[PDB]
């Protein structure tokens, strides 16, 4: 019932320019949960179903086995937004602890920080 | 422009209970987050509650929950502590402030040290918990 | 030239919603410097100079006059998103390295890289 | 989608060659182009991206070789100038959205990543 780290929602990224990712599409919540409990935003990453490998150092796979996809999908840590709540329609699964230690990697990477 | 008036202070036994009131004026009441501070004789400026516009999403500081409750009338713009289970260590001028930002910020003080300003405060009423006379 | 972490450009950030930042207004390259050279798109976060001190343990304040500001402002750090490059107009000036050090914790706090 | 490349072959040490590859069945603004070569491990050598024309090359041939696209032509070139005999290999040209940041990425990342479109090869040898 509250946003948590790990969520993942259905949401509108929509509209777009150019290579930002848009549309309605599922999206993993990397903000921190004090930040996802009392403000009005919340930060999420973009997944993709137009791959179903990674590429990247920043990209952490899904399979459609363990979570509620429509298709083997690859989380783009590079695509990340801030979004108001409103845009969030409706929660579809959440990630493993296993499986957001590998978000939280491929996001110091995506985001210069070694620590 | 922007003023927080509150009330319902006074003196009050051990187990009893209160009810404050801080009424907001000239801002827009779903834009702001509104709380509750208080400080002791001497001590320190703690922040006790605070209520989100939208949401609804509530804080409360450690010593004192379960025993107090914010809510908020969204047509009298008046946001309510309703204050049971009173113990004399709640003894304070109890201040009502708000912010963009008053809830975010009171939730993150329980993990980060800090100490930010925040835009519109209060008067203050007295709380006073004493046996006293009889 | 090469867009490099920590540079301020000026940039378009509309169409928002809701609590969104949106506008034209500085904003910080927080992405790496591989894919600032090769992707086609910037992780940026967004400043604003409607509080000119911070509130928020993610929040990291700019000095007008030293990062060629309007007003003193604030780098939230927890309004972040995605910029296709073609959104960058204008690149104003670049953080110190003590500054991108408070940047770094910042974002280490509004992501829950760290403990809590 | 076809990669055919073009311009290997035997050459002295110091001499210079230029390398083709040739892009068939995709959009060429679609997908980065690169070079990658193996000696009897695979390397990546250079790249280019489609849009930013932003190139990639490794260190060992930084300022030796030099990358090139013709977008009429659907064309990448290779001018590989004071040949070494450490660059004799079997030099692949390869297509994939993410081959340039990919590239650059695993200079600092280890990884292992499998890309979209692989040619057939050509030999270089520098003797």
């Amino acid at each position: 019932d509250p946003i948590r780290r790990g969520d993942v929602y259905l949401a509108d990224l929509s509209p777009v320019q150019g290579s930002e990712q848009g549309g309605v599409r599922p999206v993993v919540i990397i903000q921190n949960d004090t930040g996802n409990k009392y403000s009005p935003t919340v930060i999420v990453a973009a997944i993709t179903g137009r791959i179903n490998k990674a590429k990247i150092p920043t990209h952490v796979e899904i399979e459609k086995k363990k979570y509620k996809l429509d298709k083997d999908s690859v989380i783009l840590l590079e695509q990340i937004r801030t979004l108001d709540k409103k845009r969030l329609k409706e929660k579809l699964t959440y990630l493993s602890d296993d499986k957001m230690k590998e978000v939280d990697n491929a996001l110091m990477i995506s985001l210069g920080l070694n620590a | 422009q922007v003023q927080l008036q509150e009330s319902g202070g006074g003196l009050v036994q051990p187990g009893g209970s209160l009810r404050l009131s801080c009424a907001a004026s000239g801002f827009t009441f779903d834009d702001y987050a509104i709380g509750w501070f208080r400080q002791a004789p001497g001590k320190e400026r703690e922040g006790v509650s605070c209520i989100s516009s939208s949401d609804g999403s509530t804080y409360y500081a450690d010593s004192v929950k379960g025993r107090f409750t914010i809510s908020s009338d969204n047509a009298k713009n008046t946001v309510y502590l309703q204050m049971n289970s009173l113990k004399p260590e709640d003894t304070a001028v109890y201040y009502c402030a708000a912010d963009e930002y008053l809830c975010t910020g009171l939730a993150y003080s329980d993990y980060y040290p800090g100490k930010y300003e925040y835009d519109y405060w209060g008067q203050g009423t007295q709380v006073t918990v004493s046996s006293h006379h009889h």
